[PDB]
């Protein structure tokens, strides 16, 4: 029958920002996940609840993907248990997360000369994310007792600080794309096999 | 556009005096503000932030107070080289507001002008336009009259001037009034004097000058 | 040493565009917001543009929006402001300046640069000496444009007598200036006195020795 669009996901041409990571919905489909794994272009490629041989003899319900932007610095929080700028105020993995987390260098495709200031994450939360909850607000965040008055000012700072993508950054201030699969099973039948 | 009120526009005060200065701000900024020392057509520098901090190099008779609406500057002990335009920033929300700025005066015990005279030379001639000048130099206070006379004849509108600022020593201001001539004109009569009246002279004083020594 | 240096800056054709440039040294420039602060001659200080430590925000004034265009670059740790469309009004020093760090509200401000927007083409000027009659001799530097000169006595080693006047805007057109430094009178056959003039928009640089 149908194959898993994988292949769009991972091989995109745009990704999101962190703090509007892309979730989308894989579903009625058969895709290979040793193939995924036969890569080795992937610099960090660790799974939580699974297996990634037995990844082909499995089915769920659903497999959702999420796509994301961060730098390499922030690598190692995309995992369970972790505290961090990103790992409280962008996306957040829960305790009993089964799933593979996928991250390589788009240095080459995602940082500028000038400046790429097109990449944000949230800086600033009044309190910790939910795991897999998204934050879209640009409120001027409050971080001293005078308020605000919607403007930015000292004390007064915008939550979302652009990544400043450029090529002659250090290896931890260098872009790294990130896919996260996580698999879910719920009474419904199967629909993503191997 | 927070608005800063800031007073006096002009304060002018001697040697060893207190200044003090205030600005007001239009809403609470809660000791969100700078204050800066602006010499002329330089860059402004910071003296105290934060409402209260002295930056490090600022000489310890600065200092700063305040913390919502009324904010104060003040220089426990004035002295010669204060002389400056003084500015509150507000750092509270964008735009940045700035005060109005105040202006600052040195005191100081009247001084009288050395007036001294100039030609001119003899490369201006070769280029048709002579201009004389007259120096009215380290004077105080800065209001002076020069008066330009050719052939004991009043020249009115072919003069321009303009005054230094206060020496970071003494006060003084000097004045520079130049002349301008065509060569003919200057060919055309002898003697070129220049009659100054000041505050610090008794009689106008009057530095002169024969074409042809 | 903190220190913004700014640069670019001069005549403009009005209509035309200038860029203004501040490289920043002596800090940790990718953690302070910024901004572009214009002086009129001789009027207050007027905030024109800022951006944030990372470049996701910028505003603009009302008296620049959509016309400027602010911009920094953070390993070169310059920053940067494109000027097009400008005016008779335009005319100022232009400031930048670091406003505060996530945790030291402490600004700080470079030196400007004479953004000067009228249609005058840039004339050398012409130097003449005002030789002595204790003494006093000087330097006449007459009909130039734009602004600045600078003028210096003996290559910055006379600084002790000196008073350079401000610039008078002539009927022409063309600005005028006088530069005068007071001596002692004994000390005239001997010590031999130089003025360096120096006006960089004409790219003309004039020693009269004094006589
Ligand atoms: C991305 O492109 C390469 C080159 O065609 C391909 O071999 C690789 O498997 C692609 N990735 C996915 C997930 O299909």
């Amino acid at each position: 029958t149908n194959l898993c669009p994988f292949g769009e996901v991972f091989n995109a041409t745009r990704f999101a920002s962190v703090y509007a990571w892309n979730r989308k919905r894989i579903s009625n489909c058969v895709a290979d996940y040793s193939v995924l794994y036969n890569s080795a272009s992937f610099s960090t490629f660790k799974c939580y609840g699974v297996s990634p041989t037995k990844l082909n003899d499995l089915c769920f319900t659903n497999v959702y993907a999420d796509s994301f932007v961060i730098r390499g610095d922030e690598v190692r929080q995309i995992a369970p248990g972790q505290t961090g700028k990103i790992a409280d105020y962008n996306y957040k993995l829960p305790d009993d997360f089964t799933g593979c987390v996928i991250a390589w260098n788009s240095n080459n495709l995602d940082s500028k000369v000038g400046g790429n200031y097109n990449y944000l994450y949230r800086l600033f939360r009044k309190s910790n994310l939910k795991p897999f909850e998204r934050d879209i607000s640009t409120e001027i965040y409050q971080a001293g007792s005078t308020p605000c008055n919607g403007v930015e000012g000292f004390n007064c700072y915008f939550p979302l600080q652009s990544y400043g993508f450029q090529p002659t950054n250090g290896v931890g201030y260098q872009p790294y794309r990130v896919v996260v699969l996580s698999f879910e099973l719920l009474h419904a039948p199967a629909t993503v096999c191997g | 556009d927070i608005q800063l009120t800031q007073s006096p526009s002009f304060l002018s005060a001697s040697v060893g005096d207190r200044v003090t200065i205030t600005c007001r701000a239009s809403q609470g900024i809660s000791s969100y503000l700078a204050w800066y020392q602006q010499k002329p057509g330089k860059a402004p520098k910071l003296l105290i932030y934060a409402a209260s901090t002295l930056q490090s190099g600022v000489p310890s008779r600065f200092s700063g107070s305040g913390s919502g609406t009324e904010f104060t500057l003040t220089i426990s002990s004035l002295q010669p080289e204060d002389f400056a335009t003084y500015y509150c920033q507000q750092l509270n929300s964008y735009p940045l507001t700035f005060g109005g700025g105040t202006k600052v005066e040195i005191k100081r015990t009247v001084a009288a002008p050395s007036v001294f005279i100039f030609p001119p030379s003899d490369e201006q001639l070769k280029s048709g336009t002579a201009s004389v000048v007259c120096l009215l130099n380290n004077f105080y206070p800065r209001e002076a009259k020069v008066q330009w006379k050719v052939d004991n004849a009043l020249q009115s509108g072919n003069s321009q001037e303009s005054v230094t600022e206060q020496d970071s020593k003494d006060s003084t201001y000097s004045l520079s009034s130049t002349l301008t001539l065509s060569k003919a004109d200057y060919e055309k009569h002898k003697v070129y004097a220049c009659e100054v009246t000041h505050q610090g002279l008794s009689s106008p004083v009057t530095k002169s000058f024969n074409r042809g020594e | 040493q903190v220190q913004l240096v700014e640069s670019g800056g001069g005549l403009v054709k009005p209509g035309g565009s200038l860029r203004l440039s501040c490289a920043a040294s002596g800090f940790t420039f990718s953690d302070y917001y910024m901004s572009w602060i214009r002086q009129a001659p001789g009027k207050g200080l007027e905030w024109v543009s800022y951006i944030s430590s990372s470049g996701s925000t910028i505003y603009y004034a009302d008296s620049v929006k959509g016309r400027f265009t602010i911009s920094r670059d953070n390993a070169k740790n310059s920053l940067y402001l494109q000027m097009n469309s400008l005016r008779a009004e335009d005319t100022a020093v232009y400031y930048c300046a670091r406003d505060f760090s996530h945790q030291q509200l402490v600004p700080s401000w470079g030196q400007g640069t004479l953004v000067t927007v009228s249609s005058a083409s840039t004339k050398g000027p012409s130097v003449f000496p005002l030789a002595p009659s204790t003494a006093a001799l000087g330097c006449l530097v007459k009909d130039y444009f734009p602004e600045p000169v600078t003028v210096s006595w003996n290559s910055g080693a006379l600084t002790s007598g000196v008073h350079t006047f401000p610039a008078v805007l002539q009927s022409s057109g063309l600005y005028s200036l006088s530069s005068v430094v007071t001596v002692p009178s004994s000390s005239l056959g001997t010590q031999t006195y130089i003025c360096n003039v120096n006006h960089k928009p004409s790219n003309t640089k004039v020693d009269k020795k004094v006589e």
